[PDB]
RNA sequence: ACCCGGUGAAAUUGAACUGGCCGUGAAGAUGCGGCCUACCCGUGGCAGGACGAAAAGACCCCGUGGAGCUUUACUGCAGCC
RNA sequence: GGAUGACCCCAGGCGGUAGGGGAGCGUUCCCGAUGCCGAUGAAGGCCGACCCGCGAGGGCGGCUGGAGGUAAGGGAAGUGC
RNA sequence: GCUGGGGCUAGGAGUGAAAAGCUAACCGAGCCCGGAGAUAGCUGGUUCUCCCCGAAAUGACUUUAGGGUCAGCCUCAGGCG
RNA sequence: CUGUUGGGAAGCAGCGCCAGAGAGGGUGAAAGCCCCGUAGGCGAAAGGUGGGGGGAUAGGUGAGGGUACCCGAGUACCCCGUGGUUCGUGGAGCCAUGGGGGAAUCUGGGCGGACCACCGCCUAAGGCUAAGUACUCCGGGUGACCGAUAGCGCACCAGUACCGUGAGGGAAAGGUGAAAAGAACCCCGGGAGGGGAGUGAAAUAGAGCCUGAAACCGUGGGCUUACAAGCAGUCACGGCCCCGAGGGGUUGUGGCGUGCCUAUUGAAGCAUGAGCCGGCGACUCACGGUCGUGGGCGAGCUUAAGCCGUUGAGGCGGAGGCGUAGGGAAACCGAGUCCGAACAGGGCGCAGCGGCCGCAAAGUCCGCGGCCGUGGACCCGAAACCGGGC
RNA sequence: GGGGGGAACCUGGGGAACUGAAACAUCUCAGUACCCAGAGGAGAGGAAAGAGAAAUCGACUCCCUGAGUAGCGGCGAGCGA
RNA sequence: AGAUGGUAAGGGCCCACGGUGGAUGCCUCGGCACCCGAGCCGAUGAAGGACGUGGCUACCUGCGAUAAGCCAGGGGG
């Protein structure tokens, strides 16, 4: 009921996204973080970013403002210590597989 | 640890649905022959536990 | 094992920070176990000496005062910039420090 | 909703009593434990429950009925739970000892006993044993007992 | 022992600005009442008091505390039959 | 009264040992924190006849000190002599 | 008789011209370490603040009597009214 | 990288840049980019390991029929004495065996709680056997762990000094500064020590070194005190001194006034404890229980060990537990049941709110708090008892 | 080939008492403390003359649970498959 | 006749500065807990020691009359 909460409180705040894939992020945190720009995260809010691949973890977690997580790993705490919520819809399907 | 069932409370007493306590009354062990018959009769039956009674052998019971 | 020590005996080096931030200098000595380098006419020292056979009329010496190793940079032969050091393997392959701004060697 | 907004509700975390630290708490020097006596010493008193000053205790004075058991303990015997006829009214078609486990309302390792508290529904019930009423309210109400051996 | 030079402890010590009487007070008061007496601070002396110091009374009692000892207390063991 | 614990008004209670209960203060540590305060001076110390608080305390100022400290809201205890 | 040197006998054990003497400055059962934080119904001590209430020193029973169990008496929460 | 304040930049300011690396530690203060690192990668000639892969070797493998040769001996078995098991002599079996007696080879033997029968289970008196398990001298990682009275007894040359014949006991004791630049030289002095000079951002950072509290000792100043009666204060007034219709310090006179803690019926008590000061110093934790309480789900609630994942990420796991029915010593019956001849009497039991919706709830899980049980269980203290040694 | 050492761990051979039972003897503490032997990186156990009611299971070890159940017990305190 | 002030041997309170002392804060070479890793040495003489060993050497470390070290492989610069 926990994680579902949390992730309601962000959808209800409109800082919950959910993202279909993401662009030219091949691992480089530079290539995230033009990606990061171009859908709204300028790093001036930090963000939860949750995602099966490796490849776009990699390449956000040395940043300050990101915190990242595989879908199987989201929790309550990270949500609420966050102030956006960012999901590829593969997360999303999980969480609401786990949520049912 | 967990807590020991008092094996001497579980052999004389029973916690009712409730949860009084009943016991046998007591009396009629022996030295019955000159009790009349409305005694030995009387305490043939179980009794109520005082509360007060009860609620210390209850305590002994934890797992009834 | 060993300390690592960036710079060395005599190459030359930018002093890049505390009183003496900006000299150029050559490495005169290094001292691994203080990790602590001196540097040619870098953080001068008035040392009193007693009257002695070594220093008669005695008074007051000068001494080079060691500096951490850290706030010294070496400035490379080719470019003259101060750099961080890099390794470049040779066809030796020896190894050696070279200049992180150009290639150039540091000896 | 942030870190800092996180807070239990009220009264869902109450301190705890801190005794034997000065007068003004209104718990300093005996700590609440009144002065001398066996209960105030570290240690305290014996069993409360049982224990009454040395005389005989209410308990084991009064007398111990029935079979206690033997050494080598618990004869093996067939055991079984009723399930009221209101409690089936939940299922339609079968009842049987399985689905009544798996509902939670049949412990495992007991034998099914239909019991009549309630109404009889026209289903097929199988189990150990029925009630004279249960049997009663379930033919009359078309439903179909079935014992098991 | 005393005085002067040298060196320099101790137990004890709630703090003290620490008198007498007659009373009073947990029943033996420098500390309370009323009176009497009394300028400040020492040194050598005396031992009546500070229920002076030391030692959580050794007597006495209490503890379902201990220990040594005894016996036709109880129960056991060695040993012996 | 107003709607709700905003605060105003009227009335009444408010000696206290064992002890029950309530509300708080402060100490160490954690989240808050890749933050924030900090050499134009951290903690700590010494002053204060000032401010807030019934109080435990908390501010503010001066001096010392010279490198740390840590909010609102929560969490946990080797927490107050 | 006294005495040097070299030896032997110890803990419920030695040794004792006998005092329960002596067995490394306290022996009616040596010392060390361990069980061990023995047990202590006894004595002592028990640390910040404010606010409300507020006892008992009785009865019964008790190898009990300066200790307990129950009851009486205090306090809190809920209900009744 | 530059500028700036500064003894020092890593602070502040300007303009940049890396990031599979913004863990952390250093560098004269506060640094992703200066140093050491970190992510990600790479590495063994030699020794060790090698539970994984490969290979070899030892070793392994039939069916009727007949025969009735073999199938673990002072053994089984029975009795006596004991131990082990939950079993304390109990109806006491089983496993083991100190004593006595003492077999059989499958038509043999042991077992299923005395014993007997029946029905089954299993093959004693020879041996070995990875792994899953325990531990932590050792290495490493990590802390809502300590921070020099703490944390190991020991941060330091400590099982040391010292104590004890011995076994054995067993301490204290950390910090100049960024850098020794650790104060040349002069002056007083035998020296120690100091005064200058010098170093340093700072020297009441000068080595008897960061901070530097308190008790305690002193110098200097303000007020006060030699006719006065005292738990040392307090209230009032006045004098003097200080900072500037007010305050502060001081205290002459007048009023009032029996320390603190402890224990007690009752203490200032001539009853306990305390010389003073600083630091250490006593109601906790686990597991169970009981109530209360904050939530979740609710005829249901809940998982344990483990497994997967993470590397301060969670999930899976329903075995099991509590609840859903009670009554009865039990057989047993069951919204009843027990006593009883009873269709008697009795004991103990059984029976939400609003508009199918929502609300509440049995119950149960988790948190929190009070108290209880088991533990040393609030801390400190015996005299003693026992083991092994000296 | 042995011998001797090794902090805990392990098996085996021996094996207390305080204490609890609010006294105490059976009982408890506890097969613990401790002594001894032996191993080893583990040790032990291990391939049914088992379990025990299922017409079942299938060596041993270790964890959860079964369960404070069954029982044991001056049927006390407690002990506990 | 009356009446009132300056005495301080010394003492008391207050203020300033020191001395003594080593609290407090900050610090950490050390400790602690858990988890992982790893786990026997010895007659080829162990564990653990004694005495030695430096040009000058009290102690500690290291080492053994080949004595702060000898030979060789690897690492490193
Ligand atoms: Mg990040
Ligand atoms: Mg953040
Ligand atoms: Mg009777
Ligand atoms: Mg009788
Ligand atoms: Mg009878
Ligand atoms: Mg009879
Ligand atoms: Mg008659
Ligand atoms: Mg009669
Ligand atoms: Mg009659
Ligand atoms: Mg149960
Ligand atoms: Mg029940
Ligand atoms: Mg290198
Ligand atoms: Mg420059
Ligand atoms: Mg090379
Ligand atoms: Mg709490
Ligand atoms: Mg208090
Ligand atoms: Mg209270
Ligand atoms: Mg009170
Ligand atoms: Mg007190
Ligand atoms: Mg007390
Ligand atoms: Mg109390
Ligand atoms: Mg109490
Ligand atoms: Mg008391
Ligand atoms: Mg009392
Ligand atoms: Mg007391
Ligand atoms: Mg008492
Ligand atoms: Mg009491
Ligand atoms: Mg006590
Ligand atoms: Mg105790
Ligand atoms: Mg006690
Ligand atoms: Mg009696
Ligand atoms: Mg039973
Ligand atoms: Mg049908
Ligand atoms: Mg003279
Ligand atoms: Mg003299
Ligand atoms: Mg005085
Ligand atoms: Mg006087
Ligand atoms: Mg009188
Ligand atoms: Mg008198
Ligand atoms: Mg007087
Ligand atoms: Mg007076
Ligand atoms: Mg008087
Ligand atoms: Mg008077
Ligand atoms: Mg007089
Ligand atoms: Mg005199
Ligand atoms: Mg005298
Ligand atoms: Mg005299
Ligand atoms: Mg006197
Ligand atoms: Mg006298
Ligand atoms: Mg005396
Ligand atoms: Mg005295
Ligand atoms: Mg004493
Ligand atoms: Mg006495
Ligand atoms: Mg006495
Ligand atoms: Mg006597
Ligand atoms: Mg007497
Ligand atoms: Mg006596
Ligand atoms: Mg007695
Ligand atoms: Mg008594
Ligand atoms: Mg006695
Ligand atoms: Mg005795
Ligand atoms: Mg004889
Ligand atoms: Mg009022
Ligand atoms: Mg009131
Ligand atoms: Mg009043
Ligand atoms: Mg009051
Ligand atoms: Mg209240
Ligand atoms: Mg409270
Ligand atoms: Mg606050
Ligand atoms: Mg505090
Ligand atoms: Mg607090
Ligand atoms: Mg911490
Ligand atoms: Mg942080
Ligand atoms: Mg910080
Ligand atoms: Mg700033
Ligand atoms: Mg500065
Ligand atoms: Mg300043
Ligand atoms: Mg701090
Ligand atoms: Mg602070
Ligand atoms: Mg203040
Ligand atoms: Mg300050
Ligand atoms: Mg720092
Ligand atoms: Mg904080
Ligand atoms: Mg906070
Ligand atoms: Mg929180
Ligand atoms: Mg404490
Ligand atoms: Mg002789
Ligand atoms: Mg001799
Ligand atoms: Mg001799
Ligand atoms: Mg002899
Ligand atoms: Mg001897
Ligand atoms: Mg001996
Ligand atoms: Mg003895
Ligand atoms: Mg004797
Ligand atoms: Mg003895
Ligand atoms: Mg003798
Ligand atoms: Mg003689
Ligand atoms: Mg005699
Ligand atoms: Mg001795
Ligand atoms: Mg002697
Ligand atoms: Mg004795
Ligand atoms: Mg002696
Ligand atoms: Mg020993
Ligand atoms: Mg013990
Ligand atoms: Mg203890
Ligand atoms: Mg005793
Ligand atoms: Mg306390
Ligand atoms: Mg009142
Ligand atoms: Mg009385
Ligand atoms: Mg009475
Ligand atoms: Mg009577
Ligand atoms: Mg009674
Ligand atoms: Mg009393
Ligand atoms: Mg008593
Ligand atoms: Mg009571
Ligand atoms: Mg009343
Ligand atoms: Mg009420
Ligand atoms: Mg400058
Ligand atoms: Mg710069
Ligand atoms: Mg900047
Ligand atoms: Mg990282
Ligand atoms: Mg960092
Ligand atoms: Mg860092
Ligand atoms: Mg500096
Ligand atoms: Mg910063
Ligand atoms: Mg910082
Ligand atoms: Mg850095
Ligand atoms: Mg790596
Ligand atoms: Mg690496
Ligand atoms: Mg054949
Ligand atoms: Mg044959
Ligand atoms: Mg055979
Ligand atoms: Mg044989
Ligand atoms: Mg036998
Ligand atoms: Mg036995
Ligand atoms: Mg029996
Ligand atoms: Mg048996
Ligand atoms: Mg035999
Ligand atoms: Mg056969
Ligand atoms: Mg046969
Ligand atoms: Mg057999
Ligand atoms: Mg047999
Ligand atoms: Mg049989
Ligand atoms: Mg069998
Ligand atoms: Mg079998
Ligand atoms: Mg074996
Ligand atoms: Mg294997
Ligand atoms: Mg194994
Ligand atoms: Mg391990
Ligand atoms: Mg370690
Ligand atoms: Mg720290
Ligand atoms: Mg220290
Ligand atoms: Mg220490
Ligand atoms: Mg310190
Ligand atoms: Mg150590
Ligand atoms: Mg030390
Ligand atoms: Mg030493
Ligand atoms: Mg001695
Ligand atoms: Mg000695
Ligand atoms: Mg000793
Ligand atoms: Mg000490
Ligand atoms: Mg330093
Ligand atoms: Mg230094
Ligand atoms: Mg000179
Ligand atoms: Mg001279
Ligand atoms: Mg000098
Ligand atoms: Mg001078
Ligand atoms: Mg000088
Ligand atoms: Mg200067
Ligand atoms: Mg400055
Ligand atoms: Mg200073
Ligand atoms: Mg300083
Ligand atoms: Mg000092
Ligand atoms: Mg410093
Ligand atoms: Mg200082
Ligand atoms: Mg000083
Ligand atoms: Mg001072
Ligand atoms: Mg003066
Ligand atoms: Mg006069
Ligand atoms: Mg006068
Ligand atoms: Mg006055
Ligand atoms: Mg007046
Ligand atoms: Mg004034
Ligand atoms: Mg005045
Ligand atoms: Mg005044
Ligand atoms: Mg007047
Ligand atoms: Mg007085
Ligand atoms: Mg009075
Ligand atoms: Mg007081
Ligand atoms: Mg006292
Ligand atoms: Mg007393
Ligand atoms: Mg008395
Ligand atoms: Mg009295
Ligand atoms: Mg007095
Ligand atoms: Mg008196
Ligand atoms: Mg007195
Ligand atoms: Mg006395
Ligand atoms: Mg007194
Ligand atoms: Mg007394
Ligand atoms: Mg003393
Ligand atoms: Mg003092
Ligand atoms: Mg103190
Ligand atoms: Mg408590
Ligand atoms: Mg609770
Ligand atoms: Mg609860
Ligand atoms: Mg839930
Ligand atoms: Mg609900
Ligand atoms: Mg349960
Ligand atoms: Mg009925
Ligand atoms: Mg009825
Ligand atoms: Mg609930
Ligand atoms: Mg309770
Ligand atoms: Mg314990
Ligand atoms: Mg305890
Ligand atoms: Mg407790
Ligand atoms: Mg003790
Ligand atoms: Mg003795
Ligand atoms: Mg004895
Ligand atoms: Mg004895
Ligand atoms: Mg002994
Ligand atoms: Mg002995
Ligand atoms: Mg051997
Ligand atoms: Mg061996
Ligand atoms: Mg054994
Ligand atoms: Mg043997
Ligand atoms: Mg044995
Ligand atoms: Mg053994
Ligand atoms: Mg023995
Ligand atoms: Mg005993
Ligand atoms: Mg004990
Ligand atoms: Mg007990
Ligand atoms: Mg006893
Ligand atoms: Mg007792
Ligand atoms: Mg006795
Ligand atoms: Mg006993
Ligand atoms: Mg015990
Ligand atoms: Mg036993
Ligand atoms: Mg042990
Ligand atoms: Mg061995
Ligand atoms: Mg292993
Ligand atoms: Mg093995
Ligand atoms: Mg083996
Ligand atoms: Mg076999
Ligand atoms: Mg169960
Ligand atoms: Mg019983
Ligand atoms: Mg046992
Ligand atoms: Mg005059
Ligand atoms: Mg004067
Ligand atoms: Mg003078
Ligand atoms: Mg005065
Ligand atoms: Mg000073
Ligand atoms: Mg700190
Ligand atoms: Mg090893
Ligand atoms: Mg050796
Ligand atoms: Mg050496
Ligand atoms: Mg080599
Ligand atoms: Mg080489
Ligand atoms: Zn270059």
């Amino acid at each position: 009921k926990g994680l579902a909460m949390a992730v309601a409180d962000r959808a209800r705040e409109g800082k919950l996204l959910l993202v279909e894939a993401f662009a030219g992020v091949n691992g480089k945190t530079k290539e995230f973080l033009a990606w990061a720009k171009e859908a709204g995260l300028d790093g001036s809010e930090s963000v939860l970013l949750v995602t099966g691949n490796e490849l776009v973890r990699r390449a956000a977690r040395n940043l300050p403002w990101v915190v990242t997580l595989a879908p199987e790993g989201l929790n309550v705490y990270d949500i609420v210590r966050t102030e956006r919520l960012v999901m590829d819809l593969d997360a999303w399907e999980v969480f609401q597989n786990r949520i049912g | 640890p967990k807590m020991k069932t008092h094996k001497g409370a579980k052999k004389r007493v029973k916690i009712t649905a409730s949860g009084k306590v009943v016991a046998m009354k007591t009396g009629k062990r022996h030295l019955n022959w000159q009790k009349s018959g409305k005694e030995i009769r009387q305490k043939g039956r179980k009794f109520v536990l005082a509360k007060p009674e009860a609620e210390r052998i209850k305590l002994l019971l934890p797992y009834e | 094992m060993r300390v690592k020590m960036h710079v060395k005996k005599g190459d030359t080096v930018l002093v890049a920070s505390g009183k003496y931030k900006g000299r150029v200098g050559k490495v005169k000595e290094v001292l691994p176990k203080k990790y602590a380098v001196i540097v040619e006419g870098v953080n001068i020292v008035k040392k009193a000496v007693r009257v002695s056979p070594k220093y008669p009329q005695g008074g007051f010496i000068e001494k080079e005062a060691p500096l951490h190793a850290s706030k010294v940079r070496p400035i490379c032969p080719a470019c003259g910039k101060p750099t961080r050091v890099r390794k470049k393997f040779l066809e030796n392959g020896k190894k050696i420090r070279v200049c992180a701004k150009c290639g150039g060697a540091l000896d | 909703m942030k870190l800092s907004d996180l807070r239990p509700n009220p009264g869902a975390n109450k301190r705890r009593k801190r005794v034997g630290r000065g007068p003004g708490s209104g718990h300093g020097k005996t700590a609440t434990r009144g002065h001398k006596g066996q209960k105030s010493r570290s240690g305290g008193l014996k069993d409360p429950r049982r224990f009454e000053g040395g005389r005989s205790t209410t308990l084991m004075r009064l007398p111990k009925r029935g079979m206690q058991g033997q050494v080598p303990g618990e004869i093996k015997r067939p055991r079984y739970q009723g399930v009221n006829l209101k409690d089936l009214a939940r299922f339609e078609g079968e009842v049987t000892p399985e689905l009544l486990v798996r509902a939670g309302l049949l412990k495992k390792g007991y034998r099914l006993k239909i019991l009549g508290e309630g109404e009889a529904k026209p289903l097929k019930v199988v189990a150990h044993a029925f009630s004279k009423s249960a049997l009663e309210k379930l033919k009359a109400a078309g439903g179909e007992p079935v014992l098991l051996e």
